[PDB]
């Protein structure tokens, strides 16, 4: 096995924390959610090829512009994470988070994940976004960021059902691989 | 870590370390207080047993087993011994607080009520002080230690079986020589995060909520003064490069 190394980035609250957590875990966690995430190193097997790949997360160094550079040294892949339910995450993903990435991370591939897919359809979420004059990010609006972003690809994942987790870091471990 | 302390934390919350008829006296509210200290204080556990395994593991084995240049070890664990009494110390208030919370007659069943002096001790006068200078010097020396173990484990064979055996056991598999550097670094920034969790929990009683309101801007105030301090060292970096 090669080993890789994955680093999430995105602002406080997209859900990057929650996303490590439930791929990582061997059962869901029904009785309590970490706060926190340290690290984990998972086997994957992608495409025929087995690799250890170890994840990491930036929760708690977004304040910190001298600390968090520290998370990057050596990254094979870039999972960069906005929440579907927040349109204002999405809009803080190309002039500060890719810059950002960017510089630390030349050459890397980033691949742009939408987090919270299923409060795209959630009544609560639609009507709290309308009194700001908002809705729920669309599909076509996660692609096109991405495509002005240079990513690598645009995924859509849930960790409150799993819908879409596993298939993002199959994706990010042949990333990483090229 | 010693075995009475890892099976003390090997439950995944408070809920489930506790006797499910201890649980069933408590209203939900203090279950989700305890569960996200428990949170805390586990987390303190592995970072105390991070920081054994590149004391002990590597750093020891290294001057014991290898004939590396002097200076080269402490180049690769830049503060581990200060580091280790800062949080070895943190960790035994922290288990104390537990450990006199318990009920009689177990071991296992215990409410921590006030655990907002506590982190306002820690992170308030001369141990302040000391976290703010050994993290500034660590977080500072971070890059130099990754690439100087990159360096010897590419030229040097001695030292790449050293780290290939030391390394090997299952659980060692997240605790290699550059993952301990960048879990060491990134324990200072859960502080925040997990005591404002823990003050969301903790309203019922107005002196709790004001001492963890004291003690999440004393850490945010310690983490900005770190940020502040670190510039990253080069080996072989010039003064020109430095002062430009
Ligand atoms: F283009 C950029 C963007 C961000 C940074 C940066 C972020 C934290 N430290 N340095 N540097 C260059
Ligand atoms: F967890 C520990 C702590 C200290 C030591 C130690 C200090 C001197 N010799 N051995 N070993 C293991
Ligand atoms: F599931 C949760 C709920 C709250 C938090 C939290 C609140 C403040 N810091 N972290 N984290 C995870």
């Amino acid at each position: 096995a090669i080993r890789k190394k994955l680093v999430i980035v995105g602002d406080g609250a997209c859900g990057k924390t929650c996303l490590l957590i439930v791929f990582s875990k061997d059962q869901f966690p029904e009785v309590y959610v970490p706060t926190v995430f340290e690290n984990y190193v998972a086997d994957i097997e992608v495409d025929g090829k087995q690799v250890e790949l170890a994840l990491w997360d930036t929760a708690g160094q977004e304040d910190y512009d001298r600390l968090r550079p520290l998370s990057y040294p050596d990254t094979d892949v870039i999972l960069m994470c906005f929440s579907i339910d927040s349109p204002d995450s999405l809009e803080n993903i190309p002039e500060k988070w890719t810059p950002e990435v960017k510089h630390f991370c030349p050459n890397v591939p980033i691949i742009l994940v939408g987090n919270k897919k299923d409060l795209r359809n959630d009544e609560h979420t639609r009507r709290e976004l309308a009194k700001m004059k908002q809705e729920p990010v669309k599909p076509e609006e996660g692609r096109d960021m991405a495509n002005r972003i240079g990513a690598f690809g645009y995924m859509e994942c849930s960790a409150k059902t799993k819908d879409g987790v596993r298939e993002v870091f199959e994706m990010a471990t042949r990333a990483a691989l090229q | 870590s010693m075995e009475m302390d890892e099976k003390d934390f090997a439950a995944d919350s408070w809920s489930l370390a506790v006797d499910s008829s201890f649980l069933q006296q408590h209203k939900k509210e203090v279950m989700k207080q305890q569960d996200v200290i428990y949170e805390l204080i586990q987390t303190e556990l592995h970072h105390v047993r991070t920081l054994k395994i590149m004391t002990r593991l590597f750093r020891t084995g290294m001057l014991e087993e290898l004939h590396l240049e002097p200076g080269v070890v402490q180049g690769l664990f830049p503060c581990v011994d200060e580091l280790s009494d800062i949080h070895t110390r943190f960790l035994s208030q922290l288990l104390e607080r537990r450990r006199q919370a318990l009920c009689p007659g177990s071991t296992r069943n215990f409410v921590i009520h006030r655990l907002g002096d506590l982190l306002i001790s820690q992170f308030s006068g001369p141990s302040a002080e000391q976290m703010c200078k050994t993290y500034s010097e660590f977080c500072s020396r971070h890059s130099k230690a990754l690439k100087l173990y990159k360096e010897l484990y590419a030229r040097d064979k001695r030292f790449q079986q050293f780290i290939r055996k030391v390394t090997r056991p299952a659980v060692l598999k997240r605790h290699g020589v550059q993952e301990c550097i960048l879990l060491v670094t990134q324990r200072i920034t859960k502080y925040p995060l997990l005591i404002s969790r823990i003050l969301q929990h903790s309203h019922g009683i107005e002196e709790e909520r004001q001492d963890l309101t004291t003690a999440l801007g004393l850490v945010k105030e310690l983490l900005s003064n770190v940020d502040e301090g670190i510039y990253q060292l080069e080996k072989g970096a010039r003064l020109q490069e430095i002062y430009n």
